[PDB]
């Protein structure tokens, strides 16, 4: 319904709002897809600093380290190290599901913090940190280890958390992992991923290098699934139905032991490329473990992913993949017959973090829906490269979109549905546009796997076709 | 697997046998999980007096706090001013969280910008961020005012806000007469409520300090009302309603009730209502200023007393019967307006409800937490109802406040079993509700996890949560409630009594075992 | 025995071991109780499709009805008139019950007299009772009006009220000009709502039938509002508030909201507020009459159309979004008053709430019961929310009503699994919630026993009750709520979604078993 | 404190309101106690027709039959026979507690009704009634029997429920009891008691006359305790601690079997004289079972009652009574020490039905409180006879009090507490006068027995000394 030329005119009009410096910058982060482009020319600029004052959706390196990578590890204690804010706002906001007895052997929904006061700013927090670890050993004796998640002030005051950690780990006989994920570092959640992957590399991953382990030919790890609403469990089950043995999940429902055994696996299965390519690459370098990217959103991609994973093994696993796909076909066809007729032809705009802006397109297309706009908060060029093939022609693209831009694009494109985060949800609802949270799954899910797809389809239909959307206009204003 | 005509989400999907078996293998094969017996034994131990002892000996660790950081309060304060954009000088991670936290409580948009200071600014400071940020914010979102606060980064490095803003003006990033009030809001001092105080006093100073020469107390014949950090829409509304009913001329200084409740009518409205700049400029001409939450408005009070020369009345938060009475009588005295028939009848209806419900409320034991003013108002009302507030926790409370609450307790027989805790957290509170079990907790959504812990010990030990406070994230639209005035007291009373009766019905629902007391009429 | 510092009432006193032993001996020794196994087996059988079949074949037995008798409604109607005493000609046992029933719902005094007809009057009739009764009532309680209705005794015997009252006047028991409107209210016709209709039409006739000559439609420029049987204070209040906000001149004909909510201020007030006799006398001069609950105001409607010549608009009860909209638009048309910005904003705030809460509401299955107009408004709103009303029961409903509801259901996809039942009771409904289990019930306190029955089959079968309707006896002050207008829709929505979330928290509170989905944020 | 003369002047003033006929009548139902009065002359008129139009608190014969005597029998099904009102208003409004599986083997909180329509008025309801009994047998097969509780219309239309019952009982092999408790009969609940006791005599009590039963010398029945809030259970336990064997309870938590075995007991213990003296006297006539009146309100009366009951048996039971009294004395002393100092010197006015207006005075006096006014809805002269010794001198007395009278008396006497029913409760609360329900125990109790007395004392203190009573006057109206 819009030509490339119109989309490009939309971009130019939206940029009129900005001062020159801002405009010049933003012009690099907005694009229209064209697969008839030199695949060596970048389509878009990415992973740059946000402009001041423009209302980015982006978070900080602490979010990507503590909130994303570390926080889900269920049997360790993650200390939010600094003043009280960061840990409180991030307390149980991400549905990285786990099984445990919280406060006793798991700690995921708790907020441990050093709650810095002024004296800690002035005199430093290292002594406080040392005592904290003692207090944790007294009060939470079943913890398998501790992470230290640095907030802005730690770096700025010159605390030496590495020294505290080394001494404390020797004393207590457990990993104490210092993480320099202070929020002034990098531009976004992205650098926190990287810092966190390296903290794992440097302080956890090699602990069992000498040791024997009971291995099998079919041992894999799920890398970069944070089990949002049970996403990883509904993934795991398919991999085990196929005959594989999942030694570890990183880091949804994950444990220290699972991480530590991951160097013994035969294949790393990377779902979220953005967040955990770093450790995947390290593990191929040091241990010779291959890694492959896969996608468990929707039946098309699941089938592709199962067959691809199976072909890395042997004929039996390949046979098994065919059995698993066939078993779930009746279900998938039932889900499509029920919901695809209610969603056929509907247009969607997405805006998410680092993966799902491309990864969920196949699932929408399995319901006859078209993504007419997508973007990322903090993706890199390698993510945009991977997005091109997944996208329709002449699709609008936006990197680190501003509040203003996203609103204007929605007003012009007039999508039937928007998929984004909590800070966006209530804006677009007021505009009368159906909205589904594509981080939190709007307190639903899972969306990964065959079981996930049924819930995804129900939810898109529930919201898109809901009666509430016909009622926004008072009848005496028509 | 799934039945397509009855699709299961995480609950109860993962209770299916196949998933249970898979997860039992995950745990046994791969997690190196402690044995159940040991988990049971340690759990048991966390419920004991011995564990509570160790717990209260913490000097360095905080677990499950019951407070947030200053700039969160600065943002809420700023949102209460007309066409005002909250602006937080410092790191952007902060603003992402502030927005989300309010989005989840209010189920509304929450507009706030950062100037996205990065490592570049960590040595040199954020002057250029402020220049470009102010300019970008003003052009992109067209506020009439930008209210500046700070993240901890900017406080640590020591950015001079005053100079940076003045330099932004001198060099043409924003116009000279464009309003940019500011406040230092260090997260490592006090809490969110402190941030609100700091921001408010900043804005008050911006519009009044240099123009005091022409001001005359009482000249505009109004009362200023400063609400403080307030996350119930009903509270702003009930104050306005009561004053209007009395015919009292007033100015509510920081009024976000419109912008936190825009209609879904096809249009997104970034800004709505709010206190005008004119109201702030004219505020020194009021008869007086009333502070609704004085225990977090101390800096504001010093400004209003020292520069405006207002004789701020010594009033508690107008919660419960006595303190609502005192607020109305004081407003009557200051304004010369009589308290009207309508408010008199409303009061008598509250009293009626108290007589009607007293038997269920009598002697009920409560643990509770929140901000200082809220907590003490809740304590006061509980005493008025014949309830016993046994565990009173205020993480961000101080010694002067604790002494004032201890005197409130000592003036009632229902105070005899109460202790006030300051600087303690919800892991502390968890121990108290195990060792000295109350009937109910009153607090925010974080309490749900304590309720879960108590049920795990056994049904007879479970302490149900009653959600009153902030944040409330696991229920919908409670942000529309009221806790102030007679109206707020009626709603709190109703919530308390019906929590009691609801729990009694649960306990008496067992056919042929406990349903002898499952009475139709209560 | 008792610990004196912790005294136990029936619950949990009788769970003490000594009491358990004594009652186990009572049962075994002396009661000749069926064995538990057999009780278990019969219980099981009461939950089956086979039992449901037998249950629905009943032609003579009624069990656990969901209606009351006419004079109950006549009394409530009468209570809505200034200084009016309800007077029920017939047996006194009735008036004791009517008063108790309302006392328990409203937690307020309820004033009503009987003329205490006995066996002596069973042959000769109650003429003397009427004479002495009217005179005694007038002198003792000093009403300005006595509104006369009947018990079934007087109806059976065939007392002529008209003659008896006229003879009371002719012989000087009460003055000729003292107002004594009356109605036959037979308990073996229709239900309580019929009684309200009959009483109302009686009072309307009393003040208008003989004086039609001077009346001119529209001359007073008002709209009459007849509310019908209404037991939520908020409903009377919200209608008045909305009309006043629109600047619409109105007369609420039968308005008990003052006398059902007097202040506890040291004085008992037998009478308060109410529709004036002048208002009823002048009502034919209105532009028109709006009936808020048309399905029980049929006689009133025929009188208002036939004698007043008002063209009563075809309006549903103003519950939910559409029907509130249509009420306001019709009132706008009749009055010439535009719908103001305040009501427009209120509407959009409701719609905001709908968008915010739709995901939890979608597909939820409800059983529900009540009076015809209430039930259909609840049905309508549930469809507006994307909920499925599976079992719709109206004990006192008729075929014409059921057809209207069936058409509402047929116009929505959310209606596909719904069935409307008339003439069925709560023992019928009990079978439906076993054989075709919904998520929740919406009804009155009598539902609690169905909830108990369902829990006994097992936790997975329990159907929680959400209390909306009349009577509500086991919770306090819910009579203050609202179910009409946008305000009522907001409160209904909130109650529904939070019931859903509360139950989800209960189901996910099992440590390490279900608490994976015990989310902080919903 | 008021003189007899002042009280008598109060009565005269209050009566001024009435027309002459009413005045002359009401003057006979209001008195001042004078225990140095006549042996044979009544102090007050009672059990007469209520005046029309004066707002009596009284109910009807159906209430006294169905609501009071029959309703509590847990394993029978009681049909409210007539239009739908009576059964609905009386559904579970009285807390006559029982142990059972309701809907299966017990039926007490259910409402069974013939829900008369106009057709049933015109053509009669006998055929309807016959079918109902069939339908009951189908749907509630564990019922031990059926009662038929007549509402106003049955008598007036000439239905023959006695014929229906006798035929149905033959067929189903269980008692079907027709009860002519139509509300136009008698003047009050009282005649319903009588009709109900006779229906028991005539249709139930003799069924096991021929049969053997395993009896002992210590077998008793509790007659006239309806187990309000467990009152009977907290009574029963003391009787068993004393060595007796309680074969039956009439009719709190009571069963058909228990009633039917009552002719085999050695002693009938009558608590509520008013309601069940009739069947007690029948049982002494026909079976030679003696009956004695007792009182389980408060430690004084319990001790008196236990000793008196024990002295009907043997020295062993008497020793036992002394043991039971001694065992509970430390409890009673603790209760008195805690609560008597908070209640000492406080004045109470009562108004209840047929028993409690005299029976509870002892318990109030055990807490240092004084009853300065009392009265009954439907007592007879024999009840007033029993009240004189229980009352203080110059105490105001009121029979079938009118709404107007009770309000005026309260305004003048200014009691510290009122004990009455639900129709009175919310009147006096508005006047600032503490009020406790003395029928329903205000959803508390039990009040009978030693355990009952502790709850009674807590409740009187809870309400009389509640903070709410200090707050009725707005501070700006003082
Ligand atoms: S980690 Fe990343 S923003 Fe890959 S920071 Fe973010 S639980 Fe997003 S698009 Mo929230 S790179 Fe995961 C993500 Fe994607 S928290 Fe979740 S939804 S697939
Ligand atoms: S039976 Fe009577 S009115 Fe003796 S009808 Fe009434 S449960 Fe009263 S003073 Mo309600 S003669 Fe029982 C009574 Fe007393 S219902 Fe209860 S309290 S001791
Ligand atoms: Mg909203
Ligand atoms: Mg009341």
């Amino acid at each position: 319904k819009m030509t490339r030329e119109e989309t490009q005119a939309l971009i130019q009009e939206v940029l009129e709002v900005y001062p020159e410096k801002a405009r010049k910058d933003r012009a690099k982060h907005l694009a229209v897809n064209d697969p008839s482009i030199e695949q060596s020319k970048k389509c878009i600029t990415s992973n740059r600093k946000s402009l001041p004052g423009v209302m980015t959706v982006r978070g900080c390196a602490y979010a990507g380290s503590k909130g994303v990578v570390w926080g889900p590890i269920k049997d360790m204690i993650h200390i939010s190290h600094g003043p009280v804010g960061c840990g409180q706002y991030s307390r149980a906001g991400r549905r990285n599901y786990y099984t445990g007895t919280t406060g006793v052997n798991t700690f995921g929904t708790m907020n441990f913090t050093s709650d810095f006061q002024e004296k800690d700013i002035v005199f430093g927090g290292d002594k406080k940190l040392a005592k904290i670890i003692d207090e944790i050993e007294t009060l939470f004796p079943l913890n398998k280890g501790i992470s230290v998640q640095s907030e802005c002030p730690i770096g700025l005051i010159g605390d030496d958390i590495e020294a505290v950690a080394k001494k404390a780990s020797k004393e207590i006989g457990k990993p104490v992992v210092p993480v320099r994920c202070e929020g002034f570092r990098g531009v976004s959640q992205s650098l926190g991923h990287h810092i966190a992957n390296d903290a794992i590399r440097d302080w956890v991953l090699d602990k069992r290098d000498g040791q024997s382990f009971e291995s099998t030919p079919y041992d894999v790890a799920i890398i970069g699934d944070y089990n949002i609403g049970g996403d990883a469990w509904s993934s795991r089950i398919l991999l085990e139905e196929m005959g594989l043995r999942v030694v570890a999940q990183w880091s949804g429902d994950g444990t220290l032991a699972e991480m530590e055994n991951t160097p013994k696996v035969k294949l790393n299965l990377l779902h979220c490329y953005r967040s955990m390519n770093y450790i995947s690459r390290h593990m191929e370098e040091k241990y010779g473990i291959p890694w492959m990217e896969y996608n468990f959103f929707g039946p098309t991609k699941i089938a592709e992913s199962l067959r691809k994973i199976a072909a890395h093994f042997d004929d039996t696993i390949q046979e098994n993949a065919e059995r698993v796909i066939a078993k779930y076909q009746p279900m998938m066809e039932a889900v499509i017959a029920k919901y695809r007729p209610r969603l056929e032809g509907k247009k969607v705009m997405l805006y998410v973090g680092g993966l799902r802006p491309r990864h969920v397109i196949g699932a929408y297309e399995d319901l006859g829906m078209e993504v007419v706009g997508t973007g990322y908060e903090f993706a890199h060029n390698d993510d945009y490269d991977r997005t091109i093939k997944e996208l329709g022609d002449a699709t609008l693209l936006y990197d680190d979109v501003t509040g203003y831009e996203l609103e204007e694009f929605v007003k012009r494109l007039k999508p039937d549905l928007i998929g984004s985060g909590i800070k966006e949800k209530y804006i677009f609802q007021k505009m009368g546009i159906p909205f589904r949270q594509m981080h939190s799954w709007d307190y639903s899910g899972p969306y990964h796997g065959y079981d996930g797809f049924a819930i995804f389809a129900r939810d898109m239909d529930m919201t898109l076709n809901n009666p509430c959307w016909n009622k926004l206009t008072p009848p005496w204003k028509k | 697997s799934q039945q397509v005509d009855k699709i299961k989400a995480s609950y109860p999907l993962f209770l299916d046998q196949d998933y249970k078996d898979m997860l039992a293998k995950k745990r046994d094969g791969f997690e190196e999980k402690y044995p159940q017996d040991k988990i049971d034994e340690v759990f048991q131990w966390t419920t004991t007096k011995e564990y509570q002892e160790l717990n209260f000996q913490r000097e360095a660790l905080t677990v499950n706090p019951a407070k947030a950081c200053q700039p969160l309060g600065a943002v809420l304060c700023a949102l209460g001013f007309e066409k005002t954009m909250p602006y937080v000088h410092g790191s952007q991670g902060c603003v992402a969280y502030f927005r989300s936290y309010f989005n989840r409580h209010f189920r509304e948009p929450v507009s706030c910008v950062s100037d996205s200071m990065t490592e570049d600014a960590a040595v040199f400071g954020g002057q250029q961020n402020m220049k470009d940020g102010l300019q970008n914010c003003k052009a992109t979102y067209k506020p009439d005012m930008i209210a500046v606060s700070t993240t901890c980064m900017a406080e640590v490095i020591g950015d001079d806000l005053n100079a940076f803003i003045n330099n932004s003006k001198k060099e043409g990033f924003i116009p000279d007469e464009f309003p940019v009030p500011f406040a230092h809001t260090p997260s490592f001092v006090g809490s969110h409520v402190t941030g609100w105080d700091n921001m408010f006093e900043g804005i008050a100073r911006y519009f009044t300090l240099k123009s005091m020469d022409d001001k005359v107390v009482g000249s505009n014949k109004k009362i200023n009302i400063v609400p403080g950090f307030e996350t119930y829409l009903g509270n702003f509304r009930v104050i306005k309603r009561m004053l209007s009913e009395m015919g009292v001329g007033y100015s509510l200084l920081s009024d976000p009730e419109e912008v936190l409740d825009t209609p879904a009518d096809g249009q997104f409205r970034m800004y709505a209502g709010g206190t005008t700049q004119e109201e702030m400029k004219d505020a020194p001409n009021a008869l007086n200023t009333v502070l609704l939450q004085p225990w977090h408005l101390e800096k504001t009070k010093k400004f209003v007393e020292g520069t405006w020369k207002h004789e701020v009345p010594k009033l508690n938060i107008p919660m419960g019967l006595d303190w609502t009475d005192e607020f109305l009588m004081k407003v009557s005295e200051i304004s010369g307006q009589p308290i009207p028939a309508s408010l008199t009848k409303e009061r008598g209806r509250l009293v009626d409800m108290m007589t009607d419900s007293h038997t269920w409320l009598h002697g009920k034991r409560f643990a509770l937490w929140g901000d200082p003013d809220f907590v003490m108002g809740l304590v006061k009302f509980l005493l008025e109802l014949g309830c016993e507030p046994v565990h009173i926790l205020c993480h961000n409370g101080n010694k002067r406040w604790k002494k004032a609450v201890d005197a409130i307790l000592a003036a009632s027989p229902y105070g005899k079993n109460a202790t006030v805790y300051i600087g303690k957290d919800l892991w502390h509170l968890r121990s108290l509700v195990f060792t000295d079990k109350p009937d109910f907790m009153i607090g925010n959504s974080y309490g749900k996890f304590i309720q879960r812990d108590t049920l795990h010990k056994g049904k007879e030990f479970e302490v149900p949560l009653i959600r009153i406070g902030f944040p409330i994230f696991d229920r919908h639209h409670l942000h529309r409630s009221t806790t102030l005035g007679y109206e707020g007291a009626m709603q709190i009373l109703t919530t308390l009594v019906n929590s009691i009766l609801e729990r009694l019905d649960e306990e008496t629902r067992g056919m042929q075992a406990t349903d002898y007391n499952h009475d139709l009429v209560r």
